[PDB]
């Protein structure tokens, strides 16, 4: 994993990343790695900008989780 | 000069094309293994033509004959 691609990515300009920055990140990766080592990933993965979409929904994931995992239900909230 | 020449009928059938530069090549080889070239120097050449020509392919296959095997490749990345 690494945030080294955060160099180009951080431009945000879109969420979705698109080709060009993701070059960028490319070269640096093979600046930092033997690119022979890289070459034996099976595939190099770019993430996107978390979009506020998703993190609309992502929450409700996380205070389920949260709650749920304090011990008993014996305070918490009825999370409204 | 006769394993190199049988293996190198075989690198002209295997590249695509490129063949007068496997003579080039194995011109320069076959000096060098008669011991007439001055053994000082090894040989070296340099591939001019388009990236994603297959040049290091055609090296790569040289050392998969001369030295019976294209992993001994030994790679430099000259951009960075």
């Amino acid at each position: 994993t690494s945030n080294l691609g955060a160099e180009f990515i951080n431009s945000q300009q879109g969420s979705k990343i698109q080709e060009s920055t993701k070059n960028l990140v490319m070269g640096a990766v093979r600046q930092h790695f033997r690119p022979e080592f890289l070459n034996r990933i099976s595939s190099i993965v770019i993430f996107n900008k978390l979009s506020r979409k998703a993190i609309h929904k992502i929450v409700d994931i996380r205070l389920k989780e949260i709650e749920e995992r304090f011990e008993q239900n014996d305070k918490h909230y009825k999370l409204n | 000069n006769e394993k190199l020449i049988h293996m190198e009928r075989d690198l002209s059938s295997e590249v695509v094309g490129q063949m007068d530069a496997i003579k080039a090549v194995s011109n320069a080889v076959r000096l060098s293994r008669s011991g007439l070239a001055n053994p000082r120097q090894p040989a070296s050449f340099l591939f001019l033509g388009l990236s994603g020509s297959g040049k290091t392919e055609l090296a790569k296959k040289v050392a998969g004959f001369l030295f019976n095997d294209e992993d001994m490749m030994i790679r430099v990345d000259c951009s960075e």
